[PDB]
């Protein structure tokens, strides 16, 4: 599973920062002392472990450490390493025993992949990173989504007490909106099988939980019934998921403040209308091709003369099966779904009757007929292509003139020519994918139109379920739009937590002048400005004849010169070009750009279909423009893309947002396997690393002045005990006589400002004038953590006795 | 004359996961759990992979039979609830705060404001 | 129904068989009998069985709930990276200090018998002793 790639970007990412503390004044090595190291045959032997923990041995030099591994198990060999090898250790720190990685003592990257290991191990797969919450896929039900939990998470009194979890998000972004009139929006984001859309199921189904009823219960089935159906038409297995998304999702709701959806709104985005034709090995196409053919009964394949799911051409033969998944229990889902999102037993009936044409279109054949170089139907499929055009309510012999018959421009002049058998196929697939996406698309506009309010939304909860950052060798458009997308996301996120630290500055009086601010701002116009953006020449590129792909290239060179956020490519500087994106240069390939960009149904096909007598057939295409000359860009996967993104993003920047950052641990879909290289290259992909970076900047550590003398009491108890001076000058007074520069700390308006590093010295403080509790302290908390140990064995105790048991009952076979 | 092999030897697995041997920091809470305090000298002066057979001969020597809890409180005294609590946090403790209020409970029925540290030696005692 | 009234004929004296020898048979047809269970017939009967009394503490005796998922609790305790394995001196450990514990001799030839490596898997030796 581990790739060298994978190796080479994952070494990369890690850094050394923070020096290791491994010699007391005296220059001995402290007894025991642990670090992490990224040297050990463990590591050079097993590709899931990047790094190891060992123990520093009595002699080591500063300038060279001898240490000796502990953990994973060893051979008790001394090695030596570089310190720019060693990371800080958190030694005797509970894992569980709170929830945002920021509060561990060093964040540094072996540390903060074992903070969410031993998490994860402990079926805790949710962690935050102000304002970022981290979610492991654990590849099997943990049990904590179900109606009880949810209740659990709703009905406690003081969420805080509980840990972190998609419920606690979907709570405060509840309880925000009702208590200050602010739309939310919840961003799921992260790669292939994740479990974002996992996520965003539990969500709605505590969204949907009201604490005693919803007389809205119509509308909110009609949402909730949509899961199956969206998944059904637009979730394909791959290799990486059985269920993957091939759309991006955008939702809006409307929840009462007890729980209860009342209305709602779906967008899909960048349906993958490619895999309608061809899959690659192992991969099926959309879930509703192998329900549907088969779910459906003797009669239903009576009326569409369905064949079986091994005899289309345009589902692969071999991936029919897939473990795990039901289909034809699965088609019963998706039929009453259908049904509660009020289509009658008619719509769904047309539904699937255009399914059934459009694979059937699939399986009419084309040859070439010379007298020239002609294309014709092939004789023997002239009835399955009018069967196919009959079951998409369609005109035959209108279907097949625009197939077979091409018009061009010479001269000013319209000459009537053929399509050859390979341009004609094009013509074919085109119109198989048009059908297949709008009908995709009118379900949706069947579904908004049953649940939207009729005004608009005053206040709505949206949520976002995409692909992050996605980086492959070879990156193609559909990743470019992708990036595109989560670099306009990043922007957001960079300003949210900007305002709001601004914002608590300015309430307390601080000066901001020293806040920090690292914009993409640069990078988002080399990819969308007008006149001067990939997008733009990509554009200009296809509108204009003789377009080439290596011409978009060419033309990117030479006009984005003036930031070094486009780079042209080393090795193949036409046709390969690199982007420098927040989370680093990414390579694109421009080959094909121009072919899928422009892969949309145009021209007198699309007029044929709006001619269909059948009323849903009509509405697929309804009001699009006719493109009788040339072709603009109203017919240009990117140039509409772009509109619906600046739509989308204008939304979601009115809202306040909530990130939740999915992360799959390993790639054999399995529970408990933890593949290190893999989730430290999510780390980084999801800005999970710079979170912490972020807000451990400037005055990060903030306590009310009474919060502050619970917590620093003793750093001066003289100071901190003076009945005669107020709580804000006692403080003052202890800093004062503390040590700390005044560069480290500053008196807000209510609360005590301190940098990072002078919160550990005022710490370290307090911890040396109690020196003589030092003792008493280690035999209390030793005495008790022994109890607390032999607690958690009493509970399994039961169990051994079982063990034991058995063990006796086999010594007596003998 | 009293026998504390089976608890040395129960503590030892206790704190090192079932192993014969223990880590050094595992094994600062082990000799801890029993009163035991050590210099940064004897600290280390001691081997460096310490074994069962190893913790049984130190903790026969080390042992306080007669004031296992000497170092919370010596017979040869009282403090406020806060102020307990503060130093117990100030000095990193890795104790919940569910453990303390038991242990107050537990040492401070009646909810004194005032904590007797010859009681905490005495119940803490009795838990061995 | 015969292996039961057979084995009671073995070890019984004026008609009552002692505690110690009903477990013996209990083993001898496949169950498994703890302390517990030993305990529970203690409080109702005394120490000496009379044949329905036997056959009410083989009842005891079934424990159904048996599976490798109830068996591995313990073991799984102190599978700190989740491994699956524990080493023989981990559950050698465990063995001879909690529960109804076994002597040294007994758990290191219930391991030695299981496998000749030095890590176990837990799950398998379970499952082992489980049939
Ligand atoms: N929280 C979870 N608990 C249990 N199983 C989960 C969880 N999240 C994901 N899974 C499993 O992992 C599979 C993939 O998770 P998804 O939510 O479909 O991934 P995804 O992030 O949506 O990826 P894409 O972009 O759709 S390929 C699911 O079908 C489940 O089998
Ligand atoms: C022709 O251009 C494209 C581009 C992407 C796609 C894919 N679907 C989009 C998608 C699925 N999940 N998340 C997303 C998005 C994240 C951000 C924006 S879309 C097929 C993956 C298809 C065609
Ligand atoms: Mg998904």
């Amino acid at each position: 599973a581990v790739t060298n790639e994978e190796i080479k970007t994952a070494s990369k990412i890690v850094r050394r920062v923070s020096n290791v503390e491994a010699f007391d004044k005296s220059g001995s090595v402290f007894k025991g002392y642990q670090i992490w190291t990224d040297i050990s045959p463990t590591i050079e032997n097993d590709p899931n472990i990047m790094f190891v923990k060992c123990v520093v041995q009595q002699g080591s030099k500063k300038e060279k450490l001898t240490v000796v591994q502990i953990d994973p198990p060893g051979t008790g060999t001394p090695y030596d390493i570089d310190p720019t090898h060693a990371w800080n250790c958190n030694s005797q720190v509970d894992p569980m025993s709170f929830g945002d990685i920021g509060l561990l003592n060093h964040t540094n990257i072996p540390c903060v992949l074992d903070f969410l290991k031993h998490r994860y191990l402990k079926n805790q797969i949710y962690t935050t990173a102000v304002p970022l919450i981290v979610a492991i896929n654990p590849y099997k039900d943990l049990g904590n989504t179900t109606n009880e939990w949810i209740r659990r998470y709703r009905d406690t009194a003081d969420h805080t007490k509980l840990p972190p979890h998609v419920f606690t998000c979907a709570r405060e972004a509840l309880s925000n909106l009702h208590g200050v009139n602010k739309s939310q929006t919840i961003i799921v984001s992260g790669e292939s099988g994740a479990g974002k859309t996992e996520a965003t199921k539990q969500i709605m189904r505590y969204f949907a939980s009201s604490k005693s009823g919803n007389m809205d219960l119509r509308i909110q089935t009609a949402i909730m019934a949509a899961n199956p159906v969206l998944e059904a038409f637009g979730n394909a297995k791959t290799i990486r998921n059985n269920n993957s998304s091939r759309f991006g999702r955008f939702m809006q709701l409307v929840i009462s403040h007890e729980g209860g959806i009342r209305y709602g709104s779906v967008v899909a985005f960048l349906l993958e209308k490619s895999r309608i034709i061809t899959q690659d090995d192992n991969e099926r196409s959309y879930h509703i091709f192998y329900q549907f053919l088969k779910g459906a009964n003797s009669t239903m394949k009576s009326k569409f003369g369905l064949k079986g799911v091994t005899e289309y051409k345009l589902l692969n033969p071999n991936s029919t099966e897939v473990s795990g998944v039901d289909d034809v229990k699965d088609f019963e889902e998706v039929i009453e779904s259908l049904k509660n999102m009020e289509l009658s037993e008619s719509d769904i009936e047309v539904i699937f009757s255009i399914v059934a044409g459009i694979l059937t279109l699939g399986n009419v054949r084309l040859i070439e007929k010379q007298e020239s170089d002609a294309a014709a139907i092939m004789d023997e499929d002239m009835g399955v292509f009018n069967k196919a055009c009959e079951l998409m309510y369609l005109d035959p012999e209108l279907i097949k003139r625009e197939i077979l018959i091409k018009v061009t421009v010479a001269g000013g002049t319209k000459i009537e020519g053929r399509w050859n058998k390979n341009d004609a196929e094009v013509l074919k697939s085109s119109l198989c994918k048009a059908m297949y996406e709008k009908l995709f698309l009118w379900i949706i506009r069947h579904l908004n139109s049953r649940i939207e309010p009729e005004g608009g939304f005053k206040t709505f909860m949206g949520m976002l379920d995409i692909f992050g950052f996605e980086v492959f060798k070879n990156n193609s458009l559909e990743q470019l739009f992708i990036n595109i997308t989560n670099e306009m996301l990043q922007k957001n996120f960079v300003d949210i937590v900007f305002e709001r630290e601004s914002k608590l500055y300015k309430d307390e009086g601080i000066s901001t002048a020293e806040l920090k601010y690292t914009s993409n701002k640069e990078v988002i116009n080399v990819l969308c400005e007008k006149g001067k953006s990939v997008l733009s020449y990509l554009e200009d590129q296809c509108l204009a004849p003789g377009g080439t792909d290596e011409k978009f290239v060419s033309s990117c060179a030479t006009n984005l010169k003036e930031n070094n956020k486009f780079t042209p490519a080393k090795v193949a500087s036409n046709k390969n070009f690199i982007i420098q994106h927040t989370i680093g240069p990414i390579q694109y390939c421009a080959e094909s750009f121009l072919l899928k960009n422009k892969d949309v149904l145009r021209g007198d096909l699309v007029e044929v279909i709006k001619d269909s007598p059948n009323p849903i057939v009509q509405q697929l295409f309804e009001g699009q423009v006719i493109e009788k000359g040339k072709i603009a860009k109203g017919s240009l996967i990117g140039s509409q893309f772009l509109n619906q993104l600046t739509s989308l993003m204008n939304l979601i920047n009115s809202t306040e947002p909530h990130f939740i950052r999915c992360i799959k641990p390993n790639e054999n879909k399995k529970p408990l396997e933890w593949c290190e290289p893999k989730i430290l290259i999510q780390l980084h992909a999801l800005s999970i690393l710079e979170a912490l970076v972020l807000r451990q900047l400037g005055y990060s550590y903030r306590r009310t002045f009474e919060e502050f003398l619970y917590q620093y009491k003793f750093v001066d108890i003289a100071a901190a005990e003076d009945s005669s001076v107020e709580n804000q000058n006692k403080c003052v007074n202890i800093l004062k006589l503390s040590g700390l520069s005044e560069s480290m700390y500053k008196i807000g308006k209510s609360m005590v400002f301190l940098k990072q590093e002078g919160a550990k010295i005022l710490t370290k403080i307090q911890r040396e004038k109690l020196v003589e509790w030092e003792n008493c302290v280690s035999v209390i908390e030793a005495a008790i953590l022994k109890h607390k140990y032999k607690q958690k064995v009493n509970k399994n105790i039961p169990s051994l006795l079982r063990v034991q048991a058995h063990i006796r009952k086999k010594m007596v076979a003998q | 004359a009293s026998d504390m092999e089976e608890k040395f030897r129960e503590a030892f697995i206790l704190f090192s996961s079932c192993s014969d041997h223990i880590e050094m920091y595992k094994f600062f809470e082990l000799m801890n759990s029993f009163g035991i305090i050590l210099t940064n000298d004897e600290k280390a002066a001691l081997p460096n992979d310490i074994n069962m057979d190893y913790w049984l001969n130190f903790a026969k020597k080390h042992y306080n039979y007669e004031q296992p809890f000497k170092h919370i409180n010596n017979v040869n005294v009282q403090i406020k609830i806060d102020n307990f609590l503060g130093i117990m946090k100030a000095l990193d403790t890795r104790l919940t705060e569910s453990d303390l209020n038991i242990l107050l409970q537990i040492t401070n029925p009646e909810n004194k404001s005032t904590l007797n540290l010859k009681t905490v030696s005495q119940k803490l005692t009795e838990s061995i | 129904e015969s292996d039961v009234r057979i084995y009671f004929n073995e070890k019984s004296s004026g008609g009552k068989i002692s505690i110690d020898n009903a477990s013996y048979n209990a083993r001898k047809l496949g169950l498994a009998p703890s302390s517990i269970d030993e305990k529970k017939i203690k409080e109702l009967y005394g120490d000496n069985l009379t044949y329905e009394q036997y056959l009410e503490y083989l009842s005891i005796c079934v424990h159904d709930k048996d599976n490798v998922e109830e068996l591995i609790k313990m073991f799984a305790h102190f599978d700190n990276n989740c491994t699956g394995y524990l080493t023989k001196s981990q559950m050698k450990n465990i063995l001879t200090t909690w529960g109804d514990a076994l002597t040294d001799q007994e758990a290191i030839d219930a391991l030695n018998a299981f496998s000749s490596e030095d890590n176990i898997d837990y799950k398998l030796f379970c499952e082992d002793i489980l049939q």
